[PDB]
């Protein structure tokens, strides 16, 4: 990130805290009070939905 | 100036998986060049207002 007087450097990590985790926060899902996360299907046209 | 396993997994996967469910679909195809092009070919059933 920058090049101190000094001649040191800053690194992101040095300012930040860096880590996978989800796009969005908003939406706590949980089924039966456990952690869940579920896909929904749409049955396509002129299909046998069983 | 992408190589061709990067198009694979960042657009032709991408838009294959998506594809499917379209109406009266035989097979699809694709391809991705070390140029970057990637180029998905779905192949429809005879008889399919094109």
């Amino acid at each position: 990130l920058k090049v101190n007087q000094d001649g040191s450097q800053v690194r992101l990590r040095d300012v930040a805290k860096i880590e996978l985790g989800g796009e969005s926060y908003d939406v706590v899902a949980k089924f039966n009070g456990q952690p869940a996360s579920g896909l929904g299907i749409k049955l396509a046209t002129g299909a046998n939905a069983l | 100036g992408a190589d061709a396993e990067t198009v694979q997994n960042t657009v032709t996967q991408v838009i294959e998986q998506n594809m499917n469910g379209i109406d009266h679909l035989m097979y699809m195809s694709s391809n991705g060049d070390s140029t970057g092009t990637a180029t998905i070919t779905l192949t429809f059933e005879s008889g399919t207002d094109p």
